[PDB]
């Protein structure tokens, strides 16, 4: 389902066709249609990318990645920057706390995770624009 | 060669043993069946020949098959009962033409009529309309007579015979002590 | 070099013909021929199945008479059976359903025309009447030993193909000799005709004949079964008199595998026939 409670059509289709691999195994390729990345968006302008750094009321070591083998009580701020927002648990959306000293702040109070924009409170110079990547595996 | 089915209908009434004509001409027309089946065998041995009578209770004596070795035996024991039956005699073969093995074999049915016809002109035009409708080659052979030979049978053939080009022929034999083999072999149907 | 996932469709025609052919499945080697139509690559359907006369040689390529085979097939072609042969079947009593060298040689010789060449071996001699599970056999290419043995997709049905899990024949001779899955099919005419035919095969003619027979035998014959039933009931109660002593002493663990409950429940079920048929006598007496 989505954040508002509505269910995604390509997610249900992707999971049912994903369960339809019993008769035809190559049908499992439709699982990518149900991949919904969990993150936040603080994009203010279409061509300008800002940097929003909040803080979590939980331990940062408890939310780290389970690094496998090699085989050759509170964090100061979150790890989400340049917005590269990482994964976020739906239970983590209640422990986020925006900093009071943050230069920028949206108009809508960020309470639950979703897609929102950023409002320029300073309306001054030094918007901190960052460049874009280059050719490689992607376009 | 020629791919067609042959059906013969012989009379089993007691009208075939009168001493005025041939001495029990049943054997003579049996030899006619022999020379037409051996002649068609010499032309195309893949032709099937059936045997059935025109009695009241029609009985298929031999199924359509090119093997005449047992047909020669089945030509005997004619069981001389009954007088004549025309409707189920036509319907017993013209409708049975669909049971043949080779679908490419054309439809050809002959009949040996030794008794006067009991059906009126209405049945003659209904059956002639049915046979002209389904387009089956019909050769009428009338052996022996009591009344005039062809009075309504003329219009029966003219209304039954379609496709005037190389169509069917009518065989009318006059009285005479000579054999019937050379007289019925004169048209193009034999050979 | 291509392979698909094939599955053999088995109707009740070939099944019942293999059951009558299994009744005629004498120790002597028997022969049979399967027919059908090939619609696509990975499906095969059998419709026509007949038997073959036995011979002193048994299952062999010399026993198959081509003029008799082609003669009967032609007689099926002149009738409403326009299906070509799809395979040949036989019976292997006693020594197992596996295929000897002669069978794989006549299979190699008979598979030159049909690429599928379905082979079925029925063996009802040592098989119990509880299950009629039958299996279809296949021939693998000798040049596929370098590459994978069976590159068959849809590996789900292999769990249903794992039911014949004998530890000597399947993987005891699985090299160069594999098998294929089997499914069934039943239309509504077979379902209602055979279903109502079997229910009627367990029912009466008018369905009202043998009811009053038991309704009135409850007073003549079943009375003996009721007295004997009470003799078994008391014959267990004589031990149930001793049960409250052990149950009054130990109360820990169970040592007697007898339950003494479900048997008496069944006795009550046999005793309820009088109650269920009393209303039947009420209907026969009423109207
Ligand atoms: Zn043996």
């Amino acid at each position: 389902q989505s954040r508002t409670g509505h269910t995604h059509m390509p997610s249900v289709v992707g999971v049912l066709v994903f369960t339809q691999f019993w008769f035809w195994f190559p049908l499992s390729h439709f699982l990518s249609l149900a991949y919904t990345p969990t993150c936040v968006i603080g994009l203010n302008k279409d061509l300008k990318m800002p940097k929003v750094q909040y803080k979590s009321n939980c331990k940062p070591s408890t939310f780290a990645y389970p690094a496998p083998l090699e085989v050759p009580s509170i964090t100061a701020k979150a790890k989400k920057k340049e917005k590269n927002p990482a994964r976020v648990m739906p239970a983590q959306l209640k422990v986020l706390t925006m900093p009071e000293t943050c230069r920028y702040q949206p108009f809508k109070p960020l309470s639950i995770g979703g897609i929102i924009i950023l409002k320029d409170t300073s309306e001054d110079i030094e918007e901190l624009v960052e460049p874009v990547a280059a050719h490689g595996p992607k376009i | 060669m020629v791919l067609e089915s042959t059906m013969v209908c012989v009379d089993n009434s007691e009208y075939m043993r009168n001493g005025d004509f041939l001495p029990t001409r049943l054997q003579a027309q049996q030899d006619a069946v022999n020379i037409v089946c051996h002649s068609k065998t010499r032309s195309n041995p893949e032709n099937n020949v059936g045997l059935i009578t025109l009695a009241n209770d029609c009985e298929v004596l031999t199924t359509l098959t090119p093997d005449t070795g047992r047909i020669l035996s089945k030509l005997h024991t004619v069981q001389p009962k009954g007088k004549i039956t025309f409707c189920t005699g036509i319907r017993v073969a013209h409708l049975a033409l669909k049971h043949r093995q080779g679908k490419n074999h054309k439809m050809r049915i002959i009949a040996f009529v030794g008794s006067p016809v009991e059906d009126n002109e209405k049945d003659l035009v209904k059956l002639a309309k049915r046979l002209k409708k389904e387009k089956v080659n019909v050769d009428i052979i009338n052996f022996g007579e009591e009344e005039v030979n062809t009075e309504k049978l003329t219009a029966f053939v003219n209304t039954l015979n379609g496709k005037d080009g190389t169509g069917s022929h009518l065989v009318t034999v006059p009285p005479g002590p000579s054999l019937a083999d050379a007289l019925i072999s004169s048209p193009i149907l034999a050979g | 070099a291509v392979d698909t996932a094939e599955q053999v469709y088995i109707s009740s025609l070939a099944l019942l013909k293999m059951l009558k052919h299994g009744r005629a499945g004498v120790p002597m080697e028997v022969m049979g021929l399967m027919l059908g139509e090939f619609v696509d690559d990975y499906t095969v359907r059998v419709i026509d199945v007949f038997a073959m006369p036995q011979s002193g040689t048994g299952v062999s390529v010399e026993a198959v008479d081509p003029v008799f085979q082609a003669k009967m097939l032609d007689m099926l072609k002149q009738t409403g059976r326009p299906e070509m042969v799809v395979g040949w079947y036989h019976s292997h009593p006693g020594f197992g359903c596996w295929l000897s060298g002669v069978d794989i040689n006549t299979q190699q010789s008979f598979e030159a025309l049909s690429e599928r060449a379905v082979a079925v071996v029925v063996d009802p001699i040592q098989s119990v009447k509880g299950k009629v599970v039958i299996d279809a056999f296949r021939l693998i290419n000798a040049n596929m030993m370098v590459l994978g043995h069976e590159p068959r997709q849809t590996t789900s049905n292999l769990g249903h193909l794992n039911k014949p899990s004998i530890q000597a024949l399947i993987h005891g001779l699985n090299r160069h000799y594999y098998s294929i899955t089997i499914n069934y099919r039943k239309n509504e005419l077979e379902q209602k005709m055979l279903l109502n035919l079997h229910k009627k095969s367990w029912m009466e003619g008018l369905t009202l004949q043998d009811y009053s027979e038991h309704c009135k035998h409850n007073e003549s014959v079943v009375k003996e079964m009721l007295e004997l039933a009470k003799n078994y009931n008391k014959a267990v109660e004589e031990e149930d008199k001793m049960t409250p002593e052990q149950l009054a002493i130990k109360n820990v663990g169970k040592q007697d595998p007898k339950r003494h409950l479900e048997e008496h429940v069944d006795v009550l079920m046999t005793s309820n026939i009088v109650q269920c048929l009393a209303a039947m006598l009420d209907t026969v007496v009423f109207k």
